């Protein structure tokens, strides 16, 4: 009959609950940069989630904060996705 | 230089 | 099984893209949001959403946005994309002039609330900060 | 070479953030029920968050409250899936 | 890869953490029915070859010392690590039978750098539990 | 009957 009114939506947070998102002053944030490139490389080939999976895994590995003040330098980020999809999602 | 949001 | 997602459009993409804060609010300019921004742009429109950029919006603009949008009909459209590239706390979004709640934003689609949207799948993108905390890492 | 030390978690929640979750009094709660009805089919042909995506179809479609207050009664739940995996993860 | 690693010689522990009974100074209701999720938990969690541990009835300090001896032991041979918790709850909050105990207090003994035996591999956190009162009534389709 | 966590 009826479903949550909640039920559908997917928050792609850029970063862990109550962490710091990094940014690069230059070429964008982390998380944007990753989600980008992940969605070019795959978009016709895997489900939304695992592309997600795949941006996690990017932003873990290849990216440490570079700053001149040594409190905010060599700092890590995972993102958070937060899922209350009901399907699988397919963008072609 | 890496900056955070 | 799978959302349809061949309805006639894909649907909306979003971007609102905050650079340039009020002053009064303490809160640095974010250099490299233009190239996010832009970024999205095209891959979202390699995927086929008509792409919508905003920039530099107040908290009362962002919420009148996400307003008047939640009231199109969107019958016609398989998704919806938001992506908000911003400043923030847990919870919490910054316009150019103070906090907005993110549950303000979303709740403008909730399921009894954005009919023609209902049982399609709404994507929140939040390039945001969630607190102050710090990941040191492990090798 | 370091990950973030938050990467690698899953929390998969009965409901979404601030809302109840609801139990049967003598089948269980929807979420368990669901989880483990859904493991036991799909745990062999699906990747773990297809097969929580399939808990979310179940609890969200399938279960509607029951009670004799009718501020509780017919009342429905979202599951909510947090996600900083890295990886993809098979059980078969 | 793609794939976490789920061919190491054990697949992991399954710890489940089940709260029935509370303590009168707590004021809350029994829990019917979640001995019925233990079961089920316990056997859908064996069929995946997970060495299950249930628990019953632990008070808060109980839950966080479980949970600091579990996140001392030796997972090298390992591939995941499991958790369950049914229990009263509510935003971030799991109910030991005496009260609450943060969530984050559970899962940060889990950490990368604070168990490294596990660090690369997926910590699996399933909770029934509520999460504040809001109620969802949902919408016809 | 349902009851809620």
């Amino acid at each position: 009959h009826k479903i949550p009114v909640e039920a559908d939506f997917l928050y792609a947070y850029s970063t862990a609950p109550g962490y710091y998102s990094w940014r690069n002053s230059k070429d964008g944030s982390w998380f944007i940069q990753s989600l980008c490139a992940m969605l070019k490389q795959y978009a016709d080939k895997l489900e939304f989630m695992h592309i997600l999976t795949r941006v996690n895994r990017k932003v873990a590995t290849e990216f440490e904060s570079f700053s001149f003040d040594a409190t905010f330098h060599a700092k890590k980020q995972i993102p958070c996705i937060v899922s209350m999809l009901t399907k699988e999602l397919y963008f072609y | 230089i890496t900056v955070k949001d | 099984n799978s959302y349809k997602m061949d309805y006639p459009e894909m649907g909306l993409c979003i971007i609102i893209n905050n650079k340039n804060f009020h002053k009064s609010t303490g809160m640095t300019s974010r250099s490299g949001t233009d190239v996010d921004a832009a970024n999205l742009r095209e891959t979202f429109r390699n995927l086929k959403y008509e792409v919508r950029n905003k920039n530099d919006l107040t908290r009362e603009e962002i919420v009148e946005l996400m307003r008047d949008v939640s009231k199109e009909d969107h019958s016609k459209r398989s998704s919806f994309v938001c992506v908000l590239l911003s400043h923030g706390e847990e919870g919490i979004i910054f316009g150019t002039n103070g906090p907005v709640d993110l549950k303000k934003i979303t709740n403008f689609f909730r399921g009894d609330r954005c009919r023609s949207l209902t049982g399609k799948p709404k994507l929140f993108i939040i390039q945001a900060c969630r607190g102050t905390e710090l990941d040191c890492g492990i090798e």
